[PDB]
């Protein structure tokens, strides 16, 4: 057997609140900047497809 | 913004109508799976009955008006079934155009009406036919699309998701995604 | 999610129990996968006592 | 002896059946024996003793049925006119404008052969109450409403156009639109604002009544 | 006070023309799975802000589970207002809607 080099250390992150951006007041990007998770364009369409207007809100 | 409205029409968010009924019959796709599984629904009559509980249900919805108009259209549509589609007479429109499917019992798409009546006559089987009509016609009424359903997103996701499966080579005419983009 | 309007939607509209049938063709998308298939052929067998 | 004249007649025999089917579909009085006129009977009536097709006896006049007057009160007469001259000239177009307006028709159908001079296409909206509709007789060869993909279109009276809009709570502009020059709207002679009803044969439901407005 | 007397009276009269009376209302007699999710969302959000509860919360500590018991006993005092696409609306109380 063989052990591969790439491992799962720098993969997880959690944010309750924290830093923002100065222009948008949205959560900052960043793995080590303690930054937010992106709800992208396709996830906006997935939250309309459930008809969940408050989860989108 | 294409969604089901409360009058069952399919409209856009500004208000413009797109369809008058979802798919012609106003049935949710995720509820129609045992719709025409009549022998399954006949074996499980007593369990399906108390699910679709008709006891505290007949006081709230019309029972006779759609069933009378359906038998008038079903009698009129067999007599002129031999004719082509342009010589069809238009005295009786479909019953779904006339009665709200969610308010009138028996206002049913004509394709479910044929298959149900084809089932009852080709099968001689303590359950009547008259209470197997009323169960399956109630099962139609409880399988409808709900108003406010995002059918425009669901349709686009029902083409955009299995198009990702559709990306390979020849197993002439344009195929797959380059045909679908046209 | 962070209020009771959004808890009620994720438990009643977007939960995994209401996503049993897919909206594409009404087929089920949830079920057991590899060892559970190959254990039901052993457990529901006729030698199983 | 029958290599082109057999088919120049048959491309006018079929083009004549469609107009009688088109006028009967618009709710005028065209009987079934007039519709189903065989090809040997078309030559015994509209072809002369030499055998050529003449487009003078072919022109005719139709009137509404009793069913159409009660549903459509302002439906008047109809003159259907063919033309011998292939390149249609403004001399013959000014006759047909006046022949409608002298005899006081409501609708006039001018079936031509190759083209109209665009100097004479300006006289198409010329009468203000009446309408002039032009058809190329190469386009009338096959009745397109008999096609299996073209569903049954029924134009509505303003009574159930009003019942439609009350029920769905619509404006006229919130319906699906059919064009002014759609080949089935030109068939039925639809004016702007008129609502046609389509009975679609759906894959999932069977008969399904849809609607569409002309703008 | 001259403009507001008329600007109110236009507004309450426009709002009366869009109200559909109880004998003329034409939508479904059922609670349409989004009405059910918002009623339990809005009622639980009221219960957690000290609204009077009309059911014995038998050691239940979850606001969302309290409203799920008030819905079973037909005790929620809310009203669904169902907007038809021209802005007109039907008012259905929660007690008279059939619950799926």
């Amino acid at each position: 057997y063989q052990r591969l080099r790439h491992m799962v250390n720098d993969k997880f992150q959690v944010r309750s609140t924290g830093p923002v951006n100065s222009l948008t007041m949205q959560p900052v990007k960043g793995r080590k900047r303690h930054g937010g998770i992106r709800v992208g364009e396709m996830e906006r369409d997935a939250l309309i497809g459930h008809g969940t207007s408050f989860l989108l809100q | 913004g294409v969604h089901v409205s409360y009058d069952n029409s399919i409209r856009d968010a500004d208000g413009t109508l797109v369809q008058f009924m979802y798919g012609g019959d106003a049935i949710d796709i995720t509820k129609e799976s045992h719709m025409t599984q009549f022998e399954f629904c006949l074996d499980n009559y007593y369990a399906l009955l108390k699910k679709y509980n008709p006891s505290a249900l007949i006081e709230h919805l019309d029972v006779e008006s759609a069933l009378k108009y359906s038998k008038k259209t079903l009698k009129y549509r067999k007599k002129h079934s031999k004719e082509p589609h342009y010589k069809q007479s238009v005295k009786y429109d479909p019953v779904l155009a006339k009665y709200n499917p969610a308010k009138y019992l028996g206002s049913v798409s004509e394709n479910f009406q044929d298959k149900l009546e084809s089932f009852l006559d080709k099968n001689s089987k303590g359950v009547n036919e008259k209470k197997f009509r009323a169960l399956m016609q109630l099962k139609y009424m409880r399988s409808l699309i709900n108003p406010g359903e995002a059918v425009g997103i669901i349709a686009s996701q029902s083409v955009g998701e299995p198009s990702t499966q559709m990306t390979l080579n020849t197993f002439n005419v344009t195929l797959g995604i380059p045909r679908l983009r046209e | 999610p962070q209020n009771e309007n959004a808890r009620a939607e994720a438990l009643n509209l977007a939960n995994t129990d209401s996503q049993y049938l897919t909206p594409t063709s009404g087929s089920p998308v949830r079920g057991l996968i590899q060892d559970h298939i190959s254990a039901g052929v052993w457990l529901t067998s006729k030698d199983s006592f | 002896m029958d290599q082109e004249n057999e088919r120049n007649i048959s491309r006018l025999w079929r083009a004549f059946r469609t107009v009688k089917e088109m006028v009967k579909d618009r709710g005028y009085f065209i009987t079934q024996e007039e519709v189903e006129l065989p090809l040997e009977d078309f030559k015994a009536k509209y072809c002369d003793s030499m055998g050529r097709p003449q487009r003078k006896m072919m022109s005719f006049q139709a009137n509404p049925t009793e069913e159409s007057i009660s549903k459509f009160p302002d439906m008047g007469s109809l003159w259907v006119e063919f033309c011998d001259e292939p390149s249609v000239g403004v001399k013959t177009m000014k006759t047909f404008v006046i022949h409608i307006q002298e005899k006081n028709f409501q609708t006039g159908i001018f079936v031509y052969q190759n083209n109209i001079t665009p100097s004479a296409m300006k006289l198409v909206p010329s009468i203000p109450p009446a309408t002039i509709e032009t058809f190329n007789e190469a386009a009338l060869v096959v009745n397109i409403t008999h096609h299996e993909l073209v569903p049954k279109h029924i134009r509505l009276s303003s009574d159930e156009k009003r019942e439609l809009l009350k029920r769905y709570r619509l404006k006229e502009s919130q319906l699906p639109r059919i064009q002014r020059a759609d080949p089935v709207a030109l068939y039925l002679g639809l004016k702007r604002g008129e609502v046609v009803k389509i009975i679609r044969k759906s894959e999932t439901s069977g008969r399904y009544a849809s609607y569409r407005i002309c703008m | 006070p001259e403009d507001f007397q008329q600007h109110e009276q236009i507004r309450r009269k426009t709002l009366k023309e869009k109200a559909i009376p109880k004998d003329q209302r034409a939508t479904t007699p059922y609670m349409t799975k989004y009405e059910r999710a918002r009623i339990l969302g809005t009622r639980a959000l009221q219960i957690s802000m000290n609204a009077p509860v009309f059911v014995d919360l038998e050691g239940e500590t979850d606001p969302l589970r309290i409203a799920m018991k008030e819905l079973a006993e037909k005790k929620i005092p809310l009203v669904i207002r169902r907007y038809l696409p021209d802005g007109s609306f039907e008012d259905w109380s929660v007690e008279e809607l059939i619950v799926d």
